[PDB]
């Protein structure tokens, strides 16, 4: 119905949405990253795997919300 | 209150800006220079 | 307690006075107008 | 005529009270009450003079002080929860913010003349945007006019509403069914919080009006 | 409280297990005087 | 490098990493480290040359990385271990004493002396 | 149906949103953690059990959006 | 009758938003305990109920939205 | 019926309110644990406020879930 | 209508929104009051009356708020 | 009619959201006031009346998106 | 009756362009209040500089503002 | 004719939203350069320029907003 | 066709809502250019095509929902 | 038609997830000019960081763009 496939291709937009709040965390982590390894420049080696797991983390809730929209999509 | 619109407003400005010219007056004469009185009463048994 | 004393009340205090009465006719036909409601 | 004639009796009848016997007899000691309002004298004396700071302090020192004691006997008596405000009346309360508005700006305009209007250009700026700096000057001059007015008029007309829409859910939680009557003493908290917030933003508002309004002053008298 | 002070307590005190040295106990330990002098005169020599 | 000098003695005046209490909180100082200067306060203190930590109580200082590595502490007394219990008492009946009896200030630095002397 | 069908699709979409403060949760923590480290040097041993306390606290509270996403995309 | 179950499906995605908040004043909590820790690591022991206590709050606020969200869900 | 609906649609619009009073009690205990571990001793004065300001903060997110109520039955 | 009488109610929720900006700022106003208490000890004579001003300033804007939601709603 | 009525408050419950704005801005001003004075100890004469100032304006901002509401709500 | 509907409700949707420059001003006076309690005596240059970031954050403002007014009036 | 006209209309509504962005983005340029000013002094003459850059494309951003909403009328 | 033509309209109007995300970002890089210039008085030469090039990518954000934006109201 | 008016809507719907990108992005360049200045000398260390900072915040950017042009253009 043109209702229900219509719903389909508003509802992908809707989900879309929920996306930038793990694009603005992860900018966050490298920040504190550039910070942390100008206050000690040495630190680099311990606090780098640290690092890309904040990103990874942060990246992964982006990750469920575009989950949502590819279920909607190609489910 | 479930009510708050009149259409009495001219009647009730009336009497609201007569109580804001009325408490203007009645302070700046009475009320409020018979507290400087006491004020310049004590500052004058103080200074002597 | 209470003395009349001779304040200053009108002769700096005009303005406010004014403003008051330009209201007051603006109010007569605005309190008219929803007097008819 | 109206309740709204009858309440600014009762404001008066109260002040009068509140300066002609608040204080047994006349004493250079003062009753407890009046140590209220020798008090109340100084913060508003050293605030116009804080303020608008002049030697026309003191000449706008009644001004400020009858602007106070309106607002603060008025958001006191009307947050008596039968009490029919004076000031839940937006039509009252905002005609009084533009009269004294216009008071200012008059009485700036007369004093100051035709270089009142330098008062809208405070400072220099690149010339293309000079005449910009005049009308975005202008227009947050007379917003001024409405803002202080209504401030005022929102706070408190919002306690009474509060109050008596939540009366109205206070009754329906009784008739939900008696297991919600168990622990049920959580909603006359609330408004017994309500209730003492309610005086609180009364008086804040009649300290506020007259603080603006005396920045208002401070403006008109001393310029950009 | 000044910090220079502040330091000076906090080394003394520190200096109040108890297994310190005798260049300790002289570096917190002292007895002294100073005088306040004029412009010249001596305003009263009070002890440090 | 580190330089940890007393008046009349001294105690480390490239020594690697440095653990400092300081008004930035706790600050370590790694090979090379930002230079700062930081007042150093009433202090538990470890210094690490290499693995090799020698732990010291600290009467308060400065603290200045050198922007080369060297860091300057000079403090007017600092080992941990010839301060660290019998002493602790001894404090706690002074803070106490100076506590009822600038005597404000005694009594403030006394209390941080004695607390900062248990840790110890 | 067809209304009640595109709502279910619609709703799903609403629900993702949620998911947003958690992500942007996870970053700052993180950034703390290597803000922290990089103070300290060594206070790594105490706090990355904290950090990773933290960080799956804030994702719950997210999970719970993405939950009533798929209650509502599904039935 | 679509209309209803319907409403009930909408209903639920809307106050799913709301979670959101909690989800980030949990996140600011532990931010906030590693930056207290790396700047003195000996507050911690009276620290230690206050910082369960604010995110416990934090928390909460998420799950009276949550409880919401549901019995609009199943009715 | 569109009523019957919209009682239901009025409370999950309400209830959003409630996550602004989520971030709010964090930034009070927050600071509370910031000030805490800088001074040492700030918490004196300071405990009595925090619950303040996490009732406060807390109460904003009342009024919201209240409104969620009187939608939902009204 | 029943048109008429849906948007009474869905005015009323749209309306409820507002309040959120307000929960903050009291929250914002009092970690500010800490903040500053923890750096003077004693700065607090002054700045009390200036954070608890503060404090009814901003929790104002979401009792303006509310009193509209009711209007919209009973009214 | 019907549809004009119910957009007339439709309009008046989307005008409340704007307030918002206004309300982390006050809180925003006064926060800056608390950390001005804590920085100063005793800037307080003349920063208080920009303190003022700055809250009156974002206030009003917020004024405004109430006023549109009561134009709106009452018409 | 579709276009009057959406006049009312346009004119709603404008207030939330409003509420941006409210922080916005905020953001200027945060710093003003900042820099001037550091130095005290930065204020002197830095007040036009502070009055002119506020006007153009509520110029923004006062676009959306027009916007209302133009479908308000029509 | 209607269902376009009442959608000119919320459109013009919903393209105000825009701007609210653009106005916070002018004033953090301005509060940086407070900033710097305050923490420096002597910065300002150099940093008053880059100051001016970084508003205007600030307030571009908000520009391209508003000539969407111009369009859509 | 009456729909279709709303609708163009309108998605073109939501993905003016993306562009906003650029503005503030731009912001933040001019910010951190003059915090930089003056925390140093000579940073600046290394600081300066570091700067310009994170401009440019902020921008093109915000470029990319104006294309779409133009893509919808257009075709 | 309706679907032909939702693929248009449903697009624009899908381009309000770049916002949060672009301000990514930027917060990422800002840390790489504090961190810069910092130390005058972290910068060949701290340029890659920052570079997968921005890359990554864009990248959220672009997954909205691709599925408003995959709604779009079909």
């Amino acid at each position: 119905m043109q209702l229900v496939l219509a719903a389909k291709y508003i509802g992908a937009g809707i989900s879309t949405i929920g996306l930038l709040g793990a694009g603005i965390g992860i900018a966050i982590v490298f920040a504190a990253l550039i910070n942390g390894v100008s206050r000690n420049p040495s630190i680099k080696d311990t606090v780098f795997p640290m690092a890309i797991l904040g990103f990874a983390l942060s990246e992964a809730t982006g990750l469920f919300c575009l989950m949502v929209s590819f279920l909607l999509l190609f489910g | 209150m479930p009510q708050l619109v009149p259409f009495y407003f001219m009647n009730q400005l009336t009497y609201g800006f007569l109580l804001m010219i009325t408490l203007l007056i009645l302070f700046s004469q009475f009320f409020l220079p018979m507290i400087l009185r006491l004020y310049v009463s004590r500052l004058f048994i103080s200074k002597l | 307690m209470l003395k009349r004393f001779p304040t200053p009340i009108l002769k700096v205090y005009w303005p406010f006075f004014v403003a008051g009465a330009a209201v007051y006719y603006g109010m007569s036909k605005a309190a008219d107008l929803s007097s008819n409601t | 005529l109206t309740t709204f004639s009858l309440y600014t009796i009762i404001v008066l009848l109260v002040i009068t009270s509140l300066y002609t016997l608040t204080n047994n007899n006349n004493k250079i000691i003062g009753s407890r009450w009046l140590i209220s309002q020798e008090a109340i004298y100084d913060t508003i004396m050293n605030m116009t003079k804080g303020q608008i700071g002049g030697k026309n302090w003191g000449l706008y020192f009644p001004m400020i002080f009858t602007l106070f004691m309106f607002i603060f006997i008025a958001n006191l008596i009307s947050m008596i929860p039968y009490s029919f405000a004076l000031s839940a009346h937006l039509v009252f309360i905002i005609s009084l913010s533009i009269v004294i508005w216009l008071g200012n700006t008059i009485l700036g305009l007369y004093k100051h003349g035709w270089v009142f209007f330098s008062l809208f250009v405070p400072a220099g700026t690149p010339l293309p945007l000079v005449p910009l700096l005049v009308i975005i000057e202008t227009l947050s001059y007379f917003a001024r006019a409405i803002s202080l007015g209504l401030r005022l008029g929102s706070n408190i007309l919002a306690g009474h509403l509060l109050m008596v829409i939540l009366a109205g859910l206070t009754f329906n939680f009784m008739l939900i069914n008696l297991f919600t009557l168990v622990f049920g003493f959580v909603p006359l908290a609330m408004i017994l919080a309500i209730m003492m917030l309610e005086f609180a933003i009364g008086i804040i508002q009649g300290y506020v009006w007259a603080i603006l309004t005396a920045s208002y002053l401070k403006d008109a008298v001393y310029l950009h | 409280i000044s910090y220079a002070a502040y330091l000076n307590v906090a080394a003394q005190a520190i200096r109040s297990t108890e297994l310190q040295t005798a260049s300790v106990l002289n570096r917190s330990q002292t007895d002294a005087f100073y005088t306040q002098y004029k412009n010249a005169s001596e305003p009263t020599p009070i002890t440090k | 490098k580190l330089q940890f000098a007393l008046p009349h003695e001294t105690l480390y005046s490239e020594v690697t990493q440095v653990n400092l209490p300081a008004k930035s909180g706790r600050i370590g100082v790694l090979a090379n480290h930002v230079p700062t200067v930081e007042q150093l306060l009433p202090g538990v203190v470890e210094v690490m040359e290499g693995s090799n930590s020698k732990k010291f109580f600290i009467s308060g200082g400065f603290a200045t990385v050198q922007p080369d590595s060297q860091l300057c502490v000079t403090a007017i007394e600092a080992p941990l271990e010839s301060f660290s219990e019998n002493i602790k008492n001894l404090l706690a009946e002074a803070k106490k004493n100076v506590s009822s009896s600038r005597e404000a200030a005694e009594a403030a630095i006394q209390v941080e002396v004695l607390e900062n002397l248990q840790s110890v």
